[PDB]
RNA sequence: GAACAAUAGUAAGCACAAUCAUAGCACAUAAAAACGUUAGGUCAAGGUGUAGCUUAUGGGUUGGAAAGAAAUGGGCUACA
């Protein structure tokens, strides 16, 4: 409601004051978020989209897919390992990589086929 | 070396999420293609050059305000008008080798 | 001969700063630095950044302030927070001067990203430190 | 119209208090500080610079705001927040058979916008064997499982886990790593008896 | 038996800092923090107090001008936080052809 | 004479968690000078004297990084320019710490650090065991 | 504008690795294995020849900011040795001092 | 423009020296070394005064920038 924006910038009108002391310009600034929340962390304002360890290491569930038995296999586990022991991806950037081959892989099709080993 | 050291660095490597069949040097390169980040997406390479044209337009929208007043740029002004009141000025396109 | 960051001895009349009067193998020894930052220590990292902010900081404020300041700029960073010090010459009137010190906080602030503080000492001349 | 006004020096009290007029960081204002500081290389007929527009006494990181009377006002103040430390474990061995997991986190603060730091998702872990059940074959196997990431000088597990990004994802996988090592070095299989 | 474990105590990210500046009260011969601490920048009368924070807000007014009026000079972001505060201000609609959305 | 009244008014909560326990706080500054260096340490072992941390002081090893550049513009190698940086260190040690103690000695810790300095923080947190080892079979 | 023609070209250049650095760290993936058959492995090659030649990450040169020179610059700090120098014998950069041992 | 048992010399200042750094002194090293000479090198680190280009001496893409008849400077390997 407009109305009630307009009653709460009258509060804030008389809330405003000129500052005083640099403690009281560095409690309005921390509160506005300009200022470093003390103690710093370093992970501060970044939490992944809320995914665990598990959402990172394990990444076999991804590999259905694919020939359980075949070559895929032993190429995709390389790849599922470094993406566990990448920090610097998330699980979402990960996924679009593993989906990205599947559909490589699914549209080359006659290679596979022509190279004596049966793939799906 | 030992059956027995071999199925226990096997699983040492499972559970430790290595890679657990033995694999070839030549074919390992793959995992550190994926374990760390590409040189392309590094912020100390994609971000290597600051972008000077927000800097040169921003300069130049405040000397024109009337905020900033950049020395060179009127030094550079002053001598181009007094070149052009010399006599030997910038040429218009299209008519320099021609006319 | 040497000639870096060094002001050649004139007949004996010319007015020099502090920071001018010492060549540059006097830094740390007889004069410190004029930006203090972690960017330049052994593990740490974002040097170039601090570097192309504060050269940038010398030009934007050579320019804001033509012709009334008095030496080079001290630029702190401190924990996120940028301060600003200068020595101004007292030509222009404090009306103006809190008009330039009011548009330069927000202005830099909102273009670096990181709140900054500007502090401005007023002299009556630039401080004469060896002959004059 | 020029005017000079006199600095708070003449107005400065003997006994008024000094973090009243200094309550945080400040650039070191010759104006509102009473002590007359010569800071500079002297003359060899002069002497160093007054206080005044010396560039040298604004270079330096002035700690004017961290007096022993200010400090002293504000750790009265900040002994409100703090919590009493249990008696019971003055000594590390009480320590050491109490709480024998160790993890050592990494903090680092650096001037800059910038907040984040590649090292700080490194968490440690330390576990003493010797406050664990297990059993000779169960340490015997977890031994060889972990291999180097154990010493026999100190008997200390050390696991090193980096590949999380977050830091929480990391201590959380460490715990993981401690508790399904702690698990199948108990699973004997067919294997083993060769 | 013997191990004590002490409750945590949570508090806000700024009551620490209100404890810190409860500690320090008004200095006697000292200007407004507001004002520059320089002599020749410190107000005299009423008149001149009230005239340099006008003139201050006047040149935050204006720097906050060009920053809406050129969004395109700020748009590059460096802070980690990316703090909204500091963005600059879009006036102009997102939607003209739909009468609703307009 | 002035004085203000009543202006302590903090929002203190204690929660029904466990507090975080701390074995070991290791405070490493590093800087340039060694002046800075020391007066930061003297504030504080002072502030840490009065909450009771008792706090251990020693001085690692500085380390010294040198290169060498050209010294004139177009072409003189014979002639070079030597650049040094130097980074000095100074090592708090805090035992015995608990969550919210550790909290608040960092928060007078950080406020007031030098802008010429940094800090790396190593915290040592303790813990007796997880749930899935305090007694299990498989 | 910037700095140089090269140098205008050199950030396009960036621009279009950072664009094109995922597909390409993909393609070698295909390329820098021996699990793979060979048969697929000539397609990648030509797939990855087919990119664009600003694409690749080796045509990158890290000049200076300041004034864009090709040869002669410090990775810490981005710039050549010449405004390096210029910078710290103003005592503009911290920590830096001459050497005298 | 000088006679120390003194005969027109006082002299700010820049140099030299001292100090600083190679974490204790001393030594050594490092650093520093003015005013000027070589119209010494650098319009190609960067900007530049003057004189010249503007459907080009400007801006982009592809492909090539060999080779040694011979002489010489500085290094590595040795000729045990
Ligand atoms: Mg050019
Ligand atoms: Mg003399
Ligand atoms: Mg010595
Ligand atoms: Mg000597
Ligand atoms: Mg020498
Ligand atoms: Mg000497
Ligand atoms: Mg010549
Ligand atoms: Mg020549
Ligand atoms: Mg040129
Ligand atoms: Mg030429
Ligand atoms: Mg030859
Ligand atoms: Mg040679």
């Amino acid at each position: 409601s407009l109305w009630d924006i307009e009653f709460a910038k009258q509060l804030a009108a008389v809330t405003e004051r000129p500052f005083q002391n640099g403690f009281e310009e560095m409690i309005q600034w921390t509160k506005e978020g300009k200022l470093w929340e003390f103690p710093i962390n370093n992970e501060a304002g970044f939490d992944d989209d809320g995914s665990e360890f598990h959402e990172h290491i394990f990444l076999d569930k991804y590999l259905q897919d694919f020939p359980k038995q075949g070559p895929i296999r032993h190429f995709m586990e390389l790849v599922t390992c470094g993406l566990s022991k990448n920090p610097y991806l998330s699980v979402k950037q990960k996924v679009e990589h593993i989906e990205w081959f599947r559909n490589y892989f699914n549209e080359k099709r006659v290679i596979l086929k022509e190279s004596g080993i049966q793939l799906n | 070396l030992s059956e027995y050291a071999v199925r226990m660095s096997r699983l040492s490597a499972r559970l430790f999420g290595e890679v657990a069949r033995p694999t070839d040097s030549k074919s390992m390169k793959v995992v550190k293609l994926f374990s760390e980040q590409p040189l392309a997406k590094r912020k100390e390479t994609y971000d290597w050059y600051p972008n000077h044209n927000t800097y040169f337009a921003l300069m130049g929208t405040l000397r024109f305000l009337g905020l900033y007043r950049d020395e060179h740029q009127d030094f550079r002004d002053e001598q181009l008008r007094l070149k052009k009141l010399r006599g030997k000025g910038k040429p218009r396109k299209g008519e320099g080798k021609r006319a | 001969k040497n000639r870096a960051a060094r002001v050649r001895v004139s007949k004996g009349d010319k007015p020099v700063t502090y920071e001018e009067a010492h060549a540059p193998h006097y830094i740390a020894h007889r004069k410190g630095w004029l930006s203090l930052h972690t960017g330049n220590l052994d593990g740490e990292d974002h040097a170039a950044e601090r570097t192309v902010e504060d050269v940038f900081l010398r030009k934007f404020m050579l320019g804001t302030f033509p012709g009334c300041l008095a030496d080079q700029l001290v630029l702190k960073r401190r924990a996120n927070q940028l301060e600003i010090c200068a020595l101004v010459l007292r030509q222009l009137p404090p009306h103006k001067f809190y008009f330039l010190v009011g548009y330069s906080e927000t202005l830099l602030s909102h273009f670096y990203k990181c709140p900054v503080h500007l502090h401005l000492q007023t002299v009556p001349s630039k401080v004469v430190y060896k002959y004059i | 119209r020029r005017k000079a006004l006199p600095p708070r020096t003449e107005k400065m009290a003997v006994d008024q208090d000094w973090p009243s007029v200094y309550p945080v960081a400040a650039p070191f204002k010759p104006s509102a500080v009473p002590l007359p500081v010569r800071m500079g290389y002297p003359v060899k007929r002069g002497v160093p610079m007054a206080k005044e527009g010396n560039l040298e006494l604004l270079k330096i990181p002035n700690f004017l705001h961290l007096t022993p009377v200010a400090i002293k006002r504000h750790c009265e103040a900040l002994k409100d927040f703090c919590t009493e430390w249990p008696a019971a474990l003055d000594s590390d061995e009480k320590c050491e058979k109490h709480f024998p997991i160790e993890i050592d986190t990494a903090d680092y603060v650096s001037a800059g916008p910038s907040i984040r730091n590649p090292k700080a998702r490194v968490v440690t872990l330390r576990v003493k064997l010797s406050s664990l059940n297990l059993d000779d074959h169960a340490k015997k196997k977890l031994i060889k499982l972990v291999g180097d990431r154990y010493c026999k000088s100190t008997d200390v597990l050390t696991i090193k886990t980096d590949r999380c990004p977050l830091k929480r994802q990391n201590y959380d996988y460490a715990v993981y790593l401690l508790t399904v090592l702690y698990h199948e070095s108990w699973k004997t299989e067919e294997w083993e008896k060769k | 038996e013997e191990v004590v474990i002490p409750k945590k105590k949570t508090w806000d990210k700024v009551a620490i800092l209100q404890a810190l500046a409860s500690t320090v009260h008004r200095d006697s011969t000292a200007a407004p923090y507001v004002f520059q601490d320089d002599p020749y920048l410190i107000p005299t009368s009423s008149v001149e107090s009230h005239s340099f924070l006008l003139a201050k807000k006047s040149g935050e007014n204006a720097a906050k001008f060009i920053i809406n009026s050129y969004p395109k000079y700020f748009q590059k972001d460096i802070a980690e936080p990316h703090i909204p505060c500091l963005m600059p201000e879009y006036f102009e609609p997102q939607i003209e052809d739909v009468s609703e959305a307009a | 004479v002035d004085v203000p009244k009543d202006m302590t008014k903090p929002e203190i909560t204690i929660s029904d968690e466990p507090d975080t326990l701390y074995k070991r706080l290791s405070v490493l500054v590093k800087g340039h000078d060694k002046a800075v260096l020391d007066s930061y340490e003297y504030f504080a072992v002072l502030a840490a004297k009065e909450l009771g941390i008792s706090i251990k002081v020693h001085e690692p090893p500085r380390k010294i990084e040198r290169f060498t550049l050209l010294k004139s513009v177009h072409i003189f190698k014979k002639h070079r320019v030597q650049y040094e940086m130097r980074t000095l260190y100074r090592c708090l040690e805090l035992e015995h710490l608990t969550g919210s103690t550790a909290d608040v000695y960092l928060e007078y810790i950080q406020r007031n650090l030098p802008e010429g300095v940094a800090m790396e923080v190593t915290k040592t947190k303790l813990e007796q065991l997880p749930e899935h080892i305090r007694k299990p079979i498989w | 504008y910037y700095v140089d023609w090269k140098m205008l070209r050199d950030v396009k250049r960036r621009k279009m690795a950072y664009e094109y650095a995922d597909e390409r760290l993909r393609i070698n993936s295909l390329r820098k294995n021996t699990i793979l058959p060979k048969d697929l492995q000539e397609v990648a090659d030509e797939e990855i020849a087919s990119l664009p030649r600003d694409s690749c990450p080796v045509r990158i040169r890290n000049r200076c900011v300041m004034t864009s020179r090709p040869r002669g610059v410090k990775r810490r700090w981005r710039l050549s040795r010449i405004v390096f120098r210029h910078l710290a014998d103003h005592g503009q950069l911290s920590g830096v001092q001459r050497a005298m041992w």
